């Protein structure tokens, strides 16, 4: 009786659970635009303000939980992408569930403290919440699990420099700028490796997932590092069509970003 | 070769065993659908092209024992209403695609002894067929399956709907 | 059941299947057989 | 009776013989900080001073012995990494032993002439002494031999330009700077190739050293040259996990070092 099998792929349900949140609520906001609130808005604004102690400890907490979620994803990346499991049996899924409900509460608190709802809805933190939080609820409901876009929490590493600034660890502007550049580069490297790993190990959808390549996450990190330095050994490369398209887009975006960030590098070098 | 048995349109029995066959071209039985017995045992067949048995219509009992087949595509077998018995013993078949048995009505006799069956969600249609069509007790004892990670002591017919409860049906 | 279709039976649970060119194990297996002979039968997998 | 076999790997003993020197003595220095000497300190300072004849001939001697040790390592790199041998039978090991005891005496003489012991303990010369000298004593005691970190003596090539300066061979500052840059580049190239060769031919430790790749030292030198020029043929590459990690770190460090050294290259080009 105890057995585990892949069965039928259910990735589309998990993806739709985020798409019909994001796009549908964006349309709702647009239609509302076409067609004690101040007190609670001010209360939520002072709740998440970086000046007060509560905002500081809360952003430190959400950064720590994002680090924990990234570690959980790193651990779970050594498993089959789609697999059945029992929510009550395993407690790591419970830890991820607690992390994600905390993220959801933080997102709601941020949304209350928003002067412009539409521009808040297009932030990177909002979209990472949209593409991270509904999948865990769908997974615990369906009693299955899909790897999905759980690496996108690494995009919160951009806040890392700010986490230092109000703990009296960084004072000068040059060190803050250097830490910001390093964090941005590391975060985009990790998330690009995450997309490459997902699209390579998942396989092509229109070819019944027969193009899957057994690539670990760290091998994809190595591939991204080799590619971004314009070395290209060719020992490991993307074989799927969508993987190659993503590699081309990543090459173009990385070259454009480096060309845009050259002047900041020169300023850091200085005279 | 294609059309190897051309001219024998009224053929009824055809036996090919101990010949060591290793490659059968598609549509090689053009006009041989009238046969009822087809023995392709004791050979080295590995893969079957889809539509190979499609010209066969009056075939009743088919034997594929002692071969090197690993995956049996449903398209290769097709729909044979007049088939009554089928044999896959002494092969290297691990799992059967769901819905393969439902294509044909009559599958009264089936022999799967010696295949390295890896019991799993995939085998659940076969187990359901065993519930509908019980095997002989001796054949049930002989036919077993491999349990991954542990001993293969679990019989194929010992599974019930509780094992099927793990399988996720298409969502409503 | 104690006697396989192609093999020979000897009392004491002895089964002889010498020089039969069996592709695999014969189906005649029983608890009574305490000695099975499968020499030079061209078997290749277990 | 005469036979040679690898047996059990003893690399950890050789590595620990340097770690429990370096870290333990660093802790001893720290604890001493928490809790005729001037005459002998001045004597040792004037002994190793570059102004006097003794200091000049002694630094020339230690540079020559470093060259000899590098040549010995180059010769011994064509052998199995861990092997049993007789100290009395072979005299090349005796030559290396004499070189290393001279290095130890020089290190002691330097340590006496140190105003700040802790900052002396973190110098590259001190750490190369720590990771070179105890292994030969452990090898001669255990009657075995491990290749180890004996390529790090190439890091003493950096003083090569200084060796010319007080022999009336270089006078202008531009030539001195050019020779310094060339020596630094050559030394870091050689030591990176040494680490790559060691980590590739040794194999992964957690996988029972079954990932060993038959790469010669010069093949690794060729690989480093191909990588640092951003060519990346892919004919030879690191297959082990630790080798790939070291390659990624070397790529990042080389790019950063080249970006930092661009202005000196421009100054050498001049107008
Ligand atoms: C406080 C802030 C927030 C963020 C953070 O700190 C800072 O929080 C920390 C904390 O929260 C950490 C987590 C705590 C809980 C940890 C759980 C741990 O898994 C456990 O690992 C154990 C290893 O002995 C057991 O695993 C079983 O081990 C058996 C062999 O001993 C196998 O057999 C069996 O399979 C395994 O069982 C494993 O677990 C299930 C048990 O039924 C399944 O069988 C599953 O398959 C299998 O794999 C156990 O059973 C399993 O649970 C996991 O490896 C890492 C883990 C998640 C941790 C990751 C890092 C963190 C997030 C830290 C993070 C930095
Ligand atoms: C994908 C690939 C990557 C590599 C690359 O291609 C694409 O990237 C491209 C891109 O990154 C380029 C760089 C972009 C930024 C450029 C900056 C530019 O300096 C500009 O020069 C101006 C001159 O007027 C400004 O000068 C100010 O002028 C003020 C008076 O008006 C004064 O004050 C004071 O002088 C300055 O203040 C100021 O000094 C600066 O705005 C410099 O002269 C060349 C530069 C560094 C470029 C060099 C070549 C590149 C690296 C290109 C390179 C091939
Ligand atoms: C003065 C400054 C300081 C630095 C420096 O100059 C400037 O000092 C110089 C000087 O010091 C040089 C060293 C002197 C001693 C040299 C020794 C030499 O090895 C010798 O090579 C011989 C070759 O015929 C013999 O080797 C044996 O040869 C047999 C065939 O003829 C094999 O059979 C047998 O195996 C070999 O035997 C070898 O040696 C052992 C003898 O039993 C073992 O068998 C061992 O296995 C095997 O390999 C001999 O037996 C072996 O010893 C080695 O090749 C280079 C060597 C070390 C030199 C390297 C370069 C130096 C350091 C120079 C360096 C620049
Ligand atoms: C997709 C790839 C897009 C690549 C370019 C992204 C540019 C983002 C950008 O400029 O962010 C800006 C706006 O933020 C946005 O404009 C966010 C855009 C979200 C796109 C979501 C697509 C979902 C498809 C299914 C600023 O973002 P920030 O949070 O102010 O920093
Ligand atoms: C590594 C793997 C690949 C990762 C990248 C792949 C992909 C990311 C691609 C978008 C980069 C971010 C755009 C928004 C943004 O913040 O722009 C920034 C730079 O960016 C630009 O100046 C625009 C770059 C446009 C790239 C268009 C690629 C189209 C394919 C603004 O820079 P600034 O300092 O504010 O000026
Ligand atoms: C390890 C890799 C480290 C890479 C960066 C090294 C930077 C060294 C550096 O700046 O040297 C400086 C200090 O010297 C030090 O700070 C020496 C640091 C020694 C680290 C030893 C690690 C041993 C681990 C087991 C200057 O060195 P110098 O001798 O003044 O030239
Ligand atoms: C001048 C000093 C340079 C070199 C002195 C001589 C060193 C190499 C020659 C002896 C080693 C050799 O060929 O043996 C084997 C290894 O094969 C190789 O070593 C091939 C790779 C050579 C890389 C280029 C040499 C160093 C680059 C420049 C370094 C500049 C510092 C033969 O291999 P096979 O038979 O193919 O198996
Ligand atoms: C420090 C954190 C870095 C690393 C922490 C450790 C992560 C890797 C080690 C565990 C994974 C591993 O080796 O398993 C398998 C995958 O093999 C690889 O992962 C090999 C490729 C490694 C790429 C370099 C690591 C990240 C680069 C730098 C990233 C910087 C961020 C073994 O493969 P096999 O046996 O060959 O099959
Ligand atoms: C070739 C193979 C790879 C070898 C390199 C790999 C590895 C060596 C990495 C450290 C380089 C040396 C640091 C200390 C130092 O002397 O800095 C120098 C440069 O260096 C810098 O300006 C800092 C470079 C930081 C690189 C961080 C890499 C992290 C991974 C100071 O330069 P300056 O002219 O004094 O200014
Ligand atoms: C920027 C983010 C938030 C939104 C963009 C949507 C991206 C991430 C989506 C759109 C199409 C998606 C792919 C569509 C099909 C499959 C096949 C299946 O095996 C799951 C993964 C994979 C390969 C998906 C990965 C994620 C994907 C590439
Ligand atoms: C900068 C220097 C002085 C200190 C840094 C420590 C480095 C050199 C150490 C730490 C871990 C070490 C590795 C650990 C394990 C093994 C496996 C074994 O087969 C010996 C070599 C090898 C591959 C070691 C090579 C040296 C190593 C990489
Ligand atoms: C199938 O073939 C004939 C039907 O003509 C029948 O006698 C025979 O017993 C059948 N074979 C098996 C294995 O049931
Ligand atoms: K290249
Ligand atoms: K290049
Ligand atoms: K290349």
């Amino acid at each position: 009786v105890p057995c585990d099998s892949r069965g039928q792929r259910m990735w589309w349900a998990f993806l739709a659970s985020s798409m019909v949140t994001f796009f549908g609520g964006l349309f709702i906001i647009l239609l509302w635009r076409t067609l004690w609130m101040t007190s609670v808005k001010d209360w939520a604004g002072v709740m998440i303000s970086a000046q007060t102690l509560t905002g500081r400890v809360l952003v430190v907490l959400v950064f720590a939980l994002s680090i924990g979620a990234l570690v959980i994803y790193f651990i779970d990346s050594s498993n089959p992408i789609e697999s059945c499991q029992n929510f009550y049996k395993d407690f790591t899924l419970q830890i991820d569930m607690a992390f994600n409900v905390f993220f959801l509460l933080y997102f709601g608190l941020r949304f209350i403290a928003a002067n412009d709802k539409l521009w808040f809805w297009l932030e990177v933190n909002s979209v990472v919440d949209f593409f991270t939080v509904p999948p865990v609820f769908v997974s615990v409901y369906l009693n299955r699990s899909w790897l999905g876009l759980r690496f996108l929490r690494a995009l919160r590493l951009i806040q890392f420099s700010e986490i230092l600034q109000f703990l009296n660890i960084l004072k000068t502007s040059n060190s803050i700028k250097l830490v910001n550049l390093l964090s941005i580069f590391i975060s985009t490297w990790l998330t690009a490796a995450g997309f490459i790993h997902l699209v390579e190990n998942s396989g092509d959808p229109w070819e019944n997932f027969q193009n899957n390549q057994a690539l670990t996450y760290w091998e994809c990190v190595y591939l991204l590092m080799v590619t971004m330095s314009t070395v290209g050994y060719g020992d490991v490369y993307a074989k799927t069509t969508l993987g190659r398209l993503f590699m081309v887009f990543f090459i173009l975006g990385g070259l454009a970003m480096f060309a845009s960030y050259v002047p900041e590098i020169i300023e850091l070098i200085g005279n | 070769p294609p059309g190897a048995f051309a001219g024998a349109g009224a053929l009824q029995r055809l036996d090919l065993r101990e010949n060591g066959l290793h490659s059968v071209h598609v549509r090689a039985f053009w006009g041989l659908g009238a046969l009822q017995l087809l023995d392709l045992s004791a050979n080295q067949l590995e893969a079957l092209a889809p539509g190979t048995f499609a010209p066969l219509r009056a075939l009743r009992n088919l034997s594929l024992a002692g071969n090197r087949l690993a995956r049996l595509e449903p398209a290769a077998l097709g729909a044979l209403p007049l088939l009554r018995s089928l044999s896959l013993q002494d092969n290297e078949l691990a799992a059967l695609a769901p819905g393969l048995l439902g294509r044909l009505p009559a599958l009264d006799a089936l022999h799967l002894r010696g295949n390295p069956w890896g019991c799993g969600c995939a085998l659940r249609p076969l187990c359901a067929w065993l519930r509908r069509h019980p095997l002989p007790a001796s054949e049930a004892e002989t036919v077993l399956c491999v349990w991954p990670g542990r001993l293969t002591l679990s019989p194929l017919t010992a599974f019930s709907d509780a094992a099927f409860s793990h399988c996720a049906q298409p969502l409503a | 059941p104690d006697c396989p279709e192609v093999c020979t039976c000897v009392p004491g649970g002895l089964a002889s299947c010498s020089a039969l060119s069996l592709p695999a194990v014969p189906p005649g297996l029983s608890l009574r057989l305490r000695a099975l002979l499968l020499d030079h039968n061209r078997v290749r997998a277990l």
